This record gives C-alpha cells, structure tokens and sequence, in this order.
C-alpha cells in the first residue's frame, strides 16, 4: 500500500510540474525539476539564479 | 536467447581479495595527520601509557579504512563519547582532550634547551664584549 | 539571371546524418529535401 | 507593453551606446543576461541597459525585479544588435550592465547617465 | 526556461503545446548539439602496411616476364 | 634492412598459417563466439549452428537455394580454401561476392550474421575477400556487428582505400559518417569502390533501400566536398578541376541515371546531378549532356523527381534554348504544366519553361500547339520571355512556306488571352508594330 | 536589394540581402563593378583587408586574396570601364592591377 501511494504521488508530482513549469518539464522532466524547485525554495527563487548556479 | 557480445577489451591491486576488499588509501592530508598521530601515540599519552615500538620507514600502509566504534551493548553510560566530544578526525580528539598545556610545557622546555647556546647566546656575548 | 547556389556543407551533413542508412526516409523524400536546400527561390 | 522605461530619443540612445562602448574598452562592462543578473545580484552594477527587440521579451523581465529590489537604474534601448556591436561582440546582446569604481571620468559619465535615465522615469 | 515559466504571461486560452514552446525548441536544439558532440570523429592516423611502410605506396619496379607472340612465324 | 623489408612483404602476402599458434589465432577470429570458446570448436559445431542460421535465411528469401548447394554444403564443411588452385579460388571468390551482395539487405538479422560467420570461419572471407565484405558491411557502420567485423579484420589485408579505419580498429568504436565522407572527398578510390559495389549489386537487382540511401548520401556529400575542394579561382586550374571531377564521376552517373529497373538509385543519381548542376559552375554542353541522359533515362516512377532535377539543370544554364530530345521527351511527359506549377511553388521553373517554348517553336510540326498554348497561358514565363516567345512564334509564321491555319488559330487565341500574359502579348504586337487584323482577316477569309 | 525598399513609399526597416562580417575594422572602401556583378570592399586599417563578392549570390570569394597577395593597406580601389581590371592602391603609394577574368 505504501508503494501504491508513492506511485500515485509520483504521478501527482508529474501533473503538478507540467501545470507549474511546462518549459522545464519539457526540458529535464518532473522529478529533476521538482528537485531544483525544492533546493531553491520556490519557482521565482529558482528563476533568480544564473545558469552556472 | 543468444546475443552479440559487447567487446570490452579497452599494476598493483585496488582491493585485497583475501581481506574482503579493503580499499587502497586515499592519502588525504587528514589521513596523513592521523597516521603521523598513530606513529606518535607514545608522545600523546605523555608517559602514562607506552606503546609497541613499531617504526617502519613508511608509516602509511597500503590499505586503510577510517571507521568508528559503534556500541557495546553492555556498557553505555561511560563507554560512550558525548555529542560535544564525537569529533571528526583523531587529531581533533587529541586537541579537544586535556594536557595540551602539558605538550606546550614540554615543547618550551625543549625550545629552551635547544636555544641554550646557539646564536642569541653569542650575540649577547659579543654585545657584552663591545660594551 | 541566376548564379551558382552557395550552401554550407554542414546543412547537407545534417540532412544525411539525421538517421542511419537503414531507417532513413525514402529517397524521394530525401531528394526533395536536398532539392529544396539547393533551390534558388527567394 | 512591458518595456515602460523605454529610451526612444535617438540622442539619448546614442549617449547610452557611446558610454557602453567606453565602458567596454575600460573592461567595466558585463555582457549578457546571465552576467547582467550576476552583477545586479552581487550589487556591483551601476547601470543596466536591456534591449526591447528581444523576440521572447519575457526572458529579460526578471532583471527589472532585481533592479527594483536593489535600486539600480535600468533602461531599454530599441535594438539588441545595436547593443551587441556597441559592446563589440559580433552577436546580439539583449542585456548589458555597466559597473562602477573609485575614481573615473567614466564614473562621472555613469552618474550623469543615470541622472538622464531618472529623467526618463 | 525557468525564467520564461516564472515571468511570461499567457492569454489564458493558451494550449500547453504553445506554453511549452521554449522547452520544445531548447530540447530539440540541445539534442542536436548532443548528437554532434557524440558524432565527433576520432583522430586520423597513418595506416601502416606489413613492412612498416604506409599503405598505398608503390613498390620497386621489376620487369614482369611476359610471353609474347613471335611474329617471325607469319611467313 | 632490405632483407627484413622483403621478408615483411613475404609474410604479409602469405595467406595460410604455418605454425600452431598462428592456426589457433586464425581459427579464434570469429563474429559470434568469444575467442576462448571459438578456439575449441570443430567444423561440425560451427556448421550445425550456422546451418540453422542459413535455414532461417533460406526460408526468409527464396534465392539462397544455389548457395544451399555450393557454399553451405555438408561437403563444404571440409574444403580448405588454401589447397585449391587459382581458378578454383577465383570461382569461390565469385560465389562469395554473389552471396554477400545477396545477404547485404538482411544483415541486421541474426540468421544472416550466422551465415556470414560460417563464411568467415570456414572460407576465411575476412582474409581473402576483405574488399567485398568490408563494402557490404559499410552501410551498417553504426552497428555492433560492424564493430566486431572491424575487430576481427586483419590490418594489412584491408585495401588501401579503406585504411581510414585504422584508428577505429585500434580503439574499437564504430566510425562516423563524417569520417567516411571526408575520406571519400579526399580519396577517389573509396568513392569509386562504394559506387562500384552498389552498381555491381544493382545490375544483379539485389538492391535494398538502405544501400541506395547510403550510396546516394555519401556520393552527394562527397561531390559537395569535392566541388568545394576543386574550386580555385584560377581559370585553367578550375577548368582542369572540372574535367577531373567529371572523369572521376561520369561512368557512375552515366550508369545510375539510365538504370531503368532501379528507381531508387535513379533518384539518388538525380540528387547527385542536382548538386553538381547547382553548386559546381559547369558548362552548357555538360549540362545539356546531363539533361539529355536524364530525359533518356526517366520512368513513370521517377518522373516528378526527374522534372525537379531538370528544372535545376535548365535553370543553371547560360544558353536560352533546350537541345531537341529534351523537348521531345517533355512533349511525351503527361501533365506538363500542372506538374510545373506544382514545382514552381518551390523551385523557379522559368528558364526551363522558356527553353521549352523556344524548342517547341523551333519545331515544322503542328502537334505541339496545345503544349505551346498551355505553356504561354500558364503564367510561368516572365514578361520578356513571353514577349520574345510570341515574337518568335510570329516570325515562324512569317518563315513558313494546313500549317498556317492552326498557326493563326493559336495566334488569335493568344491575342484574345485574358490576363497579364494577354497584356504582354498585345504589347509585343505593338512593339513588333505589325497589325493583328491583317493576319486575322487573312485567316478568317 | 533595392527592390525590397519599395513598400512612393520606402520601408523604414528593410532587411539586408546579406550582412558581411568578414572584415574586423571599419570599412574604408567599397566599389561595385560597372556591370553590377562584383563588389569589392576593403578596410584600410588592416594589412590586406580587401574582399571580393559576387552578385546576386552575395558570396565572398575564398580563393582571392590569399595570404601572399600584395595588397598592402588598401586606400583606394577602382574597377575598369569594361570591368576587366581591378586597380588597388595602398597607403605606401603603389597601384597594382588584376585582370578579372570570369
């Protein structure tokens, strides 16, 4: 049951990432995009970063 | 069923096969400080505890692995280092321990005995003659 | 009056390097790609 | 549109690009959107010139937010190709950011130029 | 792409295929650059023969023995 | 060390192994099996596995049944190739080249790779037929089977034209099309070997679209790089370079343009001709030779690509008119003007249409008048070309000594044309300063 | 191409048929062929900075000038009346002549 919930959480994360940031999701995908949003804190907090960052 | 192979054709051993694959020493400066401390551990416990005089030309062995004592389940009140004493290296534990003033006292006695008559002594003798 | 068509070879190398020799588009389609590359129509 | 501190007067545009060329020869210039963002975020930037001929205009719109947070003046020139070969690049430069130092005739020009940009605003 | 997805506005009747346009274009261009970087060829070398002399070089000249029709018998 | 050089040439030219380690290594070289297993394999095990592979290949395609009798025979378990004479070895080479041309289409499949492994491990094709084997594996130069063949190939047994492969034998990576194309522009021998292999296959009708697309792409890029090398700016050197390019190309294109049964190689040769006529600034007689051979060569299957290549060839000519037989077979073309509008949406057919109208007007036949009328009312020519074509038509009407009835009917229809073409035709009448009503009432009375 | 200026109305922002960025210093001379097939443009401030351009194709000729073509620091150029001879005069004061032949 924990695995089924984790799978539907991954599907939800993919759908919410294609809702928020379609360009970055088309580039690298929802999981790595969510990792970047997580480390930066938010979307407009990731957007203030240079490409070297 | 039966596939085309992947052709994969393009010194000292990395891991010891007989000792369950201890990796070769990544000779970091912290591990080098730790190994110098291990060959000088007679000096660290200042005469309270003497050690077996193992003195090879190279103190760094070929295969090492820096680990940590976990736990004896029978003793856990005084045979357990606290959070403000679990340090990163061995030299940090030696410096966080006591008798660092004892090391400094012995070092200054050695420094006086080695500055005893070398060149400041002769500068003082020459000044006392010239006065 | 017309002149000789100037084409950088990297574009034609992209036309042919888009796929291997097998599983390439058929030679009519690749001929239309090369002809539209070498067509002198403004 | 979204380029509201626009430099439309050609005399002011010529003054901006001449000061950009002088700073480029002084190596007091940061070229490109990423390098402009780094200079504005680090706070070394004295003035920042964006270009309004950017085909997606929204790729330089984050710099007005950081300039509003850091109180540096930004201005929009018409042509990014003109900005590029004003810096001496042979590419199209969409945002440039020219910095300050201790004592220069260039620093006096920077102060007068940001006074003219404040007159635009 | 993150700056575009965090600052660009859209008319709210905007399809996702045109909302992810910068991502589509950047991914296609970046895959083309990846396959160029992977299809960079290796360095050429001198192809040597069995002697150690490079291939395609001519050997010494020796007269090949050829049987000819003697024409003194057409008589 | 002249003696060491003579002995090195003898040892490289030698073919049969003469000591036990050499026999074990030469038996160890295989495609499928690893060397540690492939040393200890008799010729019954290899024949059982590879005959299962050939049974699968012979059930796929029908035409492997002579090789079932001659190459994959239970007696061909035992034949040593180095113990037969020169004519037996040459006939075996002919049989092997025919099988390799036949098996080149299915070479991504494991049955065909098992059959090639039988040829390699029994007849030693990697040593005795290195040219045909390397050429038939060259269109698959992106696959691990080509990497393995490159691994088992002897170094000094490769022909001189394929000696670009040496770094890809020293480091076992598949060579890229950039390397093959660059060696094709530098060496004429490699381009001649690839074109000779595919034309020798296509004469035996064992073509496949992978080989046709491979040859078309590499000859197109090789003629591209070859023109960019041959361009010099000096007049006599560019003349000699155009002549050397034509002498290196001409047999291949002169066969592949009129190979009627293979429309794929015909379209690929049309592609090479289009590149050669656009980029390389050639002469008018060379371009009429190309157009006359294309006109002799097309089918219904390559008619519209032939018309595209004909538009490019006629566009890049300095003369104004076409040389006869071109216009004759374009008379024989079914839907000329509608096809030319479909081409002129992308390709500027104006000089072809102008030369066609002039070459029709130069015929005293009167079965070309619907084509002349359609090409004039087509809106394909420019105003000046339409004016000089109508002037040449009225001059031919003055030159004729029935015929004049159809000529006057065509002329009154062209004068009573509707749009801008009719405007330009009546303007051409006004600038030739000859009255409509004279020939009008002359043909009406 | 001056047929692209007509939109008598002139377009305020025409696009170039070709932008040449081969020379790095300021363009000092430019001259069309009198029959309108060549275009020679050159910069004075670099040694041997002269390019020759076909029209209407707008392609820079790559076979001339070479590394050892003695142009000098080109100050003036002139095509002949039949466009058979290009004359190039440099800052040293030396005219040199080149037959154009196609």
């Amino acid at each position: 049951e924990r695995s089924e919930y984790r799978r539907q959480l991954a599907e939800y994360l993919q759908n919410r990432m294609k809702a928020i940031s379609p360009n970055m999701t088309e580039l690298i995908g929802a999981l790595v995009g969510a990792r970047l949003i997580a480390h930066s804190g938010s979307l407009v907090n990731l957007a203030k970063n240079p490409g070297s960052t | 069923e039966l596939s085309v192979r992947v052709p994969q054709l393009p010194g000292p051993p990395d891991t010891l096969s007989d000792w369950y694959n201890i990796p070769r020493t990544n000779l970091t400066p912290e591990l080098k400080r730790d190994l110098q401390l291990l060959r000088m551990r007679d000096v660290v416990a200042m005469g309270k505890q003497f050690f077996k005089k193992d003195n090879r030309k190279d103190f760094v062995p070929e295969y090492c692995q820096v680990g940590t004592i976990i736990a004896g389940a029978t003793d856990g009140v005084s045979g357990r280092l606290t959070r403000k004493e679990r340090k990163r290296t061995i030299v940090e534990e030696v410096l966080s321990s006591d008798s660092v003033s004892k090391y400094k006292r012995k070092y200054h006695e050695i420094q006086e005995h080695k500055k005893s008559g070398r060149k400041g002594y002769y500068k003082k003798l020459m000044a006392a003659r010239k006065r | 009056d017309t002149h000789a068509v100037v084409v950088a070879p990297q574009r034609l190398a992209e036309i042919f390097n888009a796929a291997p020799a097998f599983a390439m588009p058929p030679i009519e389609d690749v001929f239309y790609q090369v002809a539209s590359l070498f067509s002198t129509k403004p | 549109s979204a380029a509201w501190p626009k430099a439309e007067d050609p005399a002011l545009v010529q003054e901006l690009l001449d000061c950009v060329q002088q700073a480029s020869h002084y190596r007091q210039l940061k070229k490109g959107a990423n390098e402009t963002t780094k200079s504005v975020n680090r706070g070394t930037s004295e003035l920042v010139i964006l270009a309004a001929d950017t085909q997606p205009l929204s790729i330089v719109l984050h710099i007005p937010l950081i300039c509003e947070e850091k109180n540096v003046p930004y201005v929009y020139v018409p042509s990014k190709v003109a900005l590029g070969r004003a810096c001496g690049v042979s590419r199209a430069v969409i945002a440039v950011s020219l910095t300050s130092n201790e004592a220069s005739d260039l620093n006096s020009k920077i102060r007068a130029l940001r006074d003219k940009v404040e007159r635009l605003a | 792409s993150v700056r575009t997805d965090a600052f660009e506005d859209f008319p709210e009747n905007a399809d996702d295929e045109t909302r992810a346009a910068v991502g589509i274009q950047a991914r296609a261009k970046l895959e083309n650059n990846l396959r160029l970087l992977e299809g960079k060829p290796l360095n050429k070398g001198v192809a040597l023969g069995p002697n150690g002399i490079p291939v395609g070089m001519p050997a010494k000249w020796d007269v090949k023995e050829a049987r000819k029709y003697n024409i003194e018998a057409d008589g | 060390s002249s003696l060491a050089q003579q002995l090195a040439q003898i040892a490289a030219n030698s073919r049969s192994s003469f000591n036990v380690k050499a026999l074990k290594a030469s038996h160890s070289k295989s495609l499928i099996w690893e060397p540690r297993v492939a040393v200890s394999q008799t010729f019954a095990e290899i024949y059982s596995q590879c005959y299962e592979g050939f049974k699968e290949l012979c059930h796929l395609d029908s035409r492997f049944v002579p090789f079932d009798a001659t190459l994959f025979s239970a007696q061909s378990q035992e034949v040593d190739r180095t113990q037969m004479t020169a004519e037996e070895n040459a006939a075996l080479d002919k049989r092997v080249d025919s099988f390799l041309h036949l098996v080149g289409s299915r070479l991504r499949l494991m049955p065909a790779i098992k059959a090639v492994e039988w040829l390699i491990r029994r007849f030693r094709i990697h040593e005795f037929n290195t040219g045909t084997l390397l050429a038939t594996f060259l269109p698959y130069h992106t696959i691990p089977a080509f990497v393995t063949l490159l691994s088992i190939l002897p170094v000094q047994r490769i022909p001189i034209e394929y000696r670009f492969l040496d770094p890809y034998i020293k480091s076992l990576t598949p060579p890229p099309r950039a390397a093959i194309v660059q060696q094709a522009t530098n060496r004429p021998d490699l381009l001649s070997a690839i074109s000779r292999y595919t034309l020798d296959s296509c004469r035996a009708k064992q073509e496949y679209p992978g080989l046709i697309s491979f040859w078309g792409g590499i000859m197109a890029e090789a003629v591209n790089g070859m023109i960019d090398k041959m361009r010099s700016g000096r007049r006599a050197i560019q003349l000699e370079n155009d002549h050397l390019l034509l002498q290196q190309i001409g047999p291949v294109l002169s066969e592949a343009m009129v190979m009627k049964d293979v429309p794929g190689i015909q379209i690929a040769s049309y592609m090479v001709v289009a590149i050669l006529a656009a980029k390389g600034s050639l002469n008018d007689n060379i371009l009429t030779a190309f157009m006359e051979q294309l006109v002799h060569g097309w089918t219904v299957d390559t008619l519209r690509p032939g018309l595209v290549c004909l538009t490019m060839l006629a566009q890049h000519r300095s003369a104004k008119q076409l040389s006869g037989r071109v216009a004759k077979a374009v008379i024989k073309v079914p839907d000329l003007v509608s096809s030319l509008r479909d081409i002129s949406k992308e390709h500027q057919v104006d000089k072809l249409a102008n030369g066609l109208v002039l070459a029709f007007v130069d015929r005293g036949d009167i079965r070309t008048l619907p084509v002349i009328n359609s090409l004039l009312l087509s809106e394909l020519l420019q105003e000046k070309q339409a004016k000089v074509a109508y002037k040449a038509l009225l001059l031919a009407a003055h030159k004729i000594d029935n015929i004049r009835k159809q000529v006057g009917s065509a002329l009154v229809r062209l004068s009573q044309a509707e749009g801008d073409v009719g405007d330009a035709i009546r303007t051409a009448i006004q600038e030739v300063d000859f009255n409509i009503e004279e020939l009008e009432l002359k043909l009406g009375a | 191409d001056r047929n692209d200026l007509i939109e008598i109305r002139i377009k305020k922002y025409p696009t170039p048929t070709r932008v040449f960025e081969q020379l790095t210093t300021s363009i000092s001379v430019v001259a069309f062929s009198p029959d309108g097939q060549l275009l020679a443009f050159g910069s004075q401030h670099k040694k041997d900075a002269l390019r020759l351009v076909h029209l209407p194709s707008c392609t820079v000729y790559r076979n001339w000038p070479t590394e050892q073509t003695p142009l000098g620091r080109v100050t003036a150029i002139a095509f002949s009346s039949k466009s058979d001879v290009l004359a190039v005069g440099n800052d040293v004061g030396r005219v040199r002549l080149w037959e154009i032949r196609g």
